[PDB]
C-alpha cells in the first residue's frame, strides 16, 4: 500500500498494488476488506470491486399501489 | 390556521481518516542499533499497531452501519414526476461524471515519515450510490422498504400518511397540494442558497479534519524536540559521542518519542470513541428519520417531523429534515364539554371551538370547523360533574332520515 | 508479559542487579525499570478506562432497548429489530445480554389501482384509516399492512368538501348501511 509495484498476476489499486490475485469483473459479496473499493475473497485468491447488492427497480406510478 | 414546510440541515460526522503509524520508522528511523535497543522495550509498538488497526476497523464498521442500511439498491424511475414536487437537487445528476447530486457536489466543494493515511474501505462513489438508493426507496416505496419488501406508493398518498402520523387529516393536504409543493420547492431552493452562502454551516466536519491534520502535524513536529538531550538527530549523537553516553541519549530520545506517540494514540482513541458515539447517533437518525416517521419531538429537527433526505458528505452525513411548522394562530373560545338533553358530549379526536356565536369541532394542529354531530362525539355521564360546560344543541344526521 | 521487559536496563530482574551493582549506582537503573513498568501500567489503565466507557455506553444502549421493546411496545423502526416489532425475549449471556426479537414482516404483495378519494353525490369521501384500492372493476378499502377488501360505507369514511379541487379522484357510489332499514 502507498507505492507502485513498477518500482518494487499484478494488479494496481488506489490503496496500493497487490500480487497473487486475479481481477474478476464479476461483483460478489466480499468478506476480506482491502480498501479503495476493492475487496478480495477466496474462491484461488481473487480481487474485485465489492457488490452493494442485487439491482432492483420498483415500477413506480402515480396510480398504482402494493398491498401485502 | 396555516402551516409552513420548513427544511433544516443537520450535519453529523461519520468517520475520521484512518491512519497507520510505523513505530520503528517514526522513532528510530534507519539506525539498526536504535532498533536493537527498542526491541528490549517489549511490545509497545505491537500494542499501538493493534490499537490503530482496531480504530480503523471501527471506522469501517461505523461507515458500513450508517450507510449500508439496506441490501437492495433501488433506482429512480425515468419519469421524475411526483405530483409537482421537485427533487432535482437531491437526485444524482447524470451530467456530472461522479453521479452526485448538486447538493452533494456543493457539500463536497465546501469541505477542503512513518505515517500512512489508509483510504476508507467504502469510496465516495458507492456512498453516493447508497444515498441514491435510500432516496429512491424513501420517495418511491415510502418507509416500508426498510421493514422488508418494498411496496410502491405514489407521493401524494405517502405525504397524506405522513400528515396522518402527526394527527393531520389528508383533506387539507389534497386541498392545498399545489401550495404544499410550491412551498417545498421554495424551501429546497432557500436551503440550497443558505448552504452555498454560509461557510460556518460545515463547522463539525471541518473541525474534525483540522483536528486530525493538527494531530498529524504535532506528531511530525515532535521529532524536532531535543527532549533534554544534546541534539534532536540520532546521527549526531551516534557519530559525535562515545557509546556509553550515546546509549543513554538514544534511550532518552526513544522514551520521549514513545511518550509523544502514546499521547497521540490516547488522543486518537478518545476522538475515535467520540466519532463512534456520533456515528451511532447518525445511524439511529437514519433508522428513524429516513426509514420512517418518528413521533419523537426534536429528534429529527424542529417541530413535527414528516420525513427527511440522506445526503453524502466528506467524512460525514448531511440530513435534510422536512418539518411541519404551524403559523397564523387565531384566538378561539373553547369548552370542555357540550350539554345536550342532560348528557355530556366529548370530542372523539379534536376540541370544541367557538368564534363567538356558534360552536364547532376542529383538529388540534389545524383549523377545520365542522358541525358538532353524534358521529364525531361520544357521551359519558351528565353535565353537573364536568366544570366549564356550555349550552348548545347537538345535530343528529340520523334525524332527517326518519323525519320525512 | 511487560514485566519481563528490560526497559533500557541490563536485565529484567532487580535482585541480581542489586547484587551485582551497588544500590547507589543501581538506583538510576531501578528507577528507570519501575517508571517503565508504571508507564505500561498507566497505558493499561487508560485502555481499560476507554473500554469500560465503551462497554458502559453499550450497556446503556441495551438498557434503553429493554426499556422500550421488552417492557412495552416500540414505535422506533429499525431500533431493536428489522421490520415491524412485536416483542423480544431477553436471555442471559456470558458477560452480556442477548435478545430474541420477534418481528413482523409482510410478504406476497399484489398490484392494485389506488385513488386518493371517492367523489359521491358531488362530495369527496376520504378513508378514516385505510386506502381506496381497485382490482380492476370494483373499489375496496384495505389496511395499510394487510389485504382485506371491504365495501365503502359511511362508517369508515368521512366527507370533507366537494370533489373537484382534489386531483386524481374517481367516480364510485357509496353504499349507505342506514338506507335498507327504512326502505322496507
Ligand atoms: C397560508 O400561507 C400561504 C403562504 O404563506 C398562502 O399562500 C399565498 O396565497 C396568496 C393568496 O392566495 C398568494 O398571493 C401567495 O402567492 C401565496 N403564497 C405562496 C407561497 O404560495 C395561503 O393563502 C395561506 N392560507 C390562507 C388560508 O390564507
Ligand atoms: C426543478 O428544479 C430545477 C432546478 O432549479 C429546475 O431546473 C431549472 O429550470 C429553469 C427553467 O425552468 C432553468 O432556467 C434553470 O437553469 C434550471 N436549473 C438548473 C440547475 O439547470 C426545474 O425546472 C424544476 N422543475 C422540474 C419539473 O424539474
Ligand atoms: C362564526 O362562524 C359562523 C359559521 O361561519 C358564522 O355564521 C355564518 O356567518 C355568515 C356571515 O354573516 C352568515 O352569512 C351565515 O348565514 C352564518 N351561518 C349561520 C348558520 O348562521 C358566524 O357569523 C360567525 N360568528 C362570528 C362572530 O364571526
Ligand atoms: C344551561 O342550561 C341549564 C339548563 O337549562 C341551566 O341550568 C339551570 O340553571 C338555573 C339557574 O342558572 C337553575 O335554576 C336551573 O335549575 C338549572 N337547570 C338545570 C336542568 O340544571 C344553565 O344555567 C344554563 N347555562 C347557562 C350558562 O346559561
Ligand atoms: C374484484 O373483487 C371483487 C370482489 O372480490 C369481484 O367481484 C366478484 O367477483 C366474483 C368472481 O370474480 C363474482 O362471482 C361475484 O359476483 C363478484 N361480486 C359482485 C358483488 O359482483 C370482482 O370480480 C374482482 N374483479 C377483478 C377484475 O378481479
Ligand atoms: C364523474 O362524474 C362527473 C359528473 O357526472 C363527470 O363530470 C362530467 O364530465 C363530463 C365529461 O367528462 C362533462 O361534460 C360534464 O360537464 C361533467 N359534469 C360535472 C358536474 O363536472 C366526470 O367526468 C366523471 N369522471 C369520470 C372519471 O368518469
Ligand atoms: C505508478 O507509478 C508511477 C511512477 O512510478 C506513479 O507516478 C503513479 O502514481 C503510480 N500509481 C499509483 C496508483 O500510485
Ligand atoms: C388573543 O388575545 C390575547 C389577549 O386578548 C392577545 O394578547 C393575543 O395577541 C390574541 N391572539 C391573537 C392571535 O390575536
Ligand atoms: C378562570 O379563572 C378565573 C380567575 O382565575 C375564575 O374566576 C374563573 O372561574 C375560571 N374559570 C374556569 C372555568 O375555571
Ligand atoms: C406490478 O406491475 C409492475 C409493472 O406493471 C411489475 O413490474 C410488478 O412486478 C407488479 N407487481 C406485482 C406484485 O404483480
Ligand atoms: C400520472 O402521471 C402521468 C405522467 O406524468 C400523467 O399523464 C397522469 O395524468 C398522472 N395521473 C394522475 C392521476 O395525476
Amino acid at each position: 500500500q502507498g507505492v507502485n509495484c513498477t518500482e518494487v498476476n499484478v494488479f494496481q489499486t488506489r490503496a496500493g498494488c497487490l500480487i497473487g490475485a486475479e481481477y474478476v469483473n464479476n461483483s460478489y459479496e466480499c468478506d476480506i476488506p482491502i480498501g479503495a473499493g476493492i475487496c478480495a475473497s477466496y474462491q484461488s485468491i481473487i480481487a474485485y470491486t465489492m457488490s452493494l447488492g442485487a439491482e432492483n427497480s420498483v415500477a413506480y406510478s402515480n396510480n398504482s399501489i402494493a398491498i401485502p | 390556521t396555516n402551516f409552513t414546510i420548513s427544511v433544516t440541515t443537520e450535519i453529523l460526522p461519520v468517520s475520521m481518516t484512518k491512519t497507520s503509524v510505523d513505530c520503528t520508522m517514526y522513532i528510530c528511523g534507519d539506525s539498526t542499533e536504535c532498533s536493537n535497543l527498542l526491541l528490549q522495550y517489549g511490545s509497545f509498538c505491537t500494542q499501538l499497531k493493534r490499537a490503530l488497526t482496531g480504530i480503523a476497523v471501527e471506522q469501517d464498521k461505523n461507515t458500513q452501519e450508517v450507510f449500508a442500511q439496506v441490501k437492495q439498491i433501488y433506482k429512480t424511475p425515468p419519469i421524475k414526476y411526483f405530483g409537482g414536487f421537485n427533487f432535482s437537487q437531491i437526485l444524482p445528476d447524470p451530467s456530472k461524471p461522479s453521479k452526485r447530486s448538486p447538493i452533494e457536489d456543493l457539500l463536497f466543494n465546501k469541505v477542503t515519515k512513518g505515517l500512512t493515511v489508509l483510504p476508507p474501505l467504502l469510496t465516495d462513489e458507492m456512498i453516493a450510490q447508497y444515498t441514491s438508493a435510500l432516496l429512491a426507496g424513501t420517495i418511491t416505496s415510502g418507509w416500508t422498504f426498510g421493514a422488508g419488501p418494498a411496496l410502491q406508493i405514489p407521493f401524494p398518498m405517502q405525504m397524506a400518511y405522513r400528515f396522518n402520523g402527526i394527527g393531520v387529516t389528508q383533506n387539507v393536504l389534497y386541498e392545498n397540494q399545489k401550495l404544499i409543493a410550491n412551498q417545498f420547492n421554495s424551501a429546497i431552493g432557500k436551503i440550497q442558497d443558505s448552504l452555498s452562502s454560509t461557510p460556518s454551516a460545515l463547522g463539525k466536519l471541518q473541525d474534525v479534519v483540522n483536528h486530525n491534520a493538527q494531530a498529524l502535524n504535532t506528531l511530525v513536529k515532535q521529532l524536532s524536540s531535543k527532549f533534554g538531550a544534546i541534539s534532536s538527530v540520532l546521527n549526531d549523537i551516534f557519530s559525535r559521542l562515545d557509546p556509553p553516553e550515546a546509549e543513554v541519549q538514544i534511550d532518552r530520545l526513544i522514551t520521549g518519542r514513545l511518550q509523544s506517540l502514546q499521547t497521540y494514540v490516547t488522543q486518537q482513541l478518545i476522538r475515535a470513541a467520540e466519532i463512534r458515539a456520533s456515528a451511532n447517533l447518525a445511524a439511529t437518525k437514519m433508522s428513524e428519520c429516513v426509514l420512517g416517521q418518528s413521533k419523537r419531538v426534536d429528534f429529527c429537527g424542529k417541530g413535527y417531523h414528516l420525513m427527511s433526505f440522506p445526503q453524502s458528505a466528506p467524512h460525514g452525513v448531511v440530513f435534510l429534515h422536512v418539518t411541519y411548522v404551524p403559523a397564523q394562530e387565531k384566538n378561539f373560545t373553547t369548552a370542555p364539554a357540550i350539554c345536550h338533553d342532560g348528557k355530556a358530549h366529548f370530542p372523539r379526536e379534536g376540541v370544541f371551538v367557538s368564534n363567538g356565536t356558534h360552536w364547532f369541532v376542529t383538529q388540534r394542529n389545524f383549523y377545520e370547523p365542522q358541525i358538532i354531530t353524534t358521529d364525531n362525539t361520544f357521551v359519558s355521564g351528565n353535565c353537573d360533574v364536568v366544570i366549564g360546560i356550555v349550552n348548545n344543541t347537538v345535530y343528529d344526521p340520523l334525524q332527517p332520515e326518519l323525519d320525512s
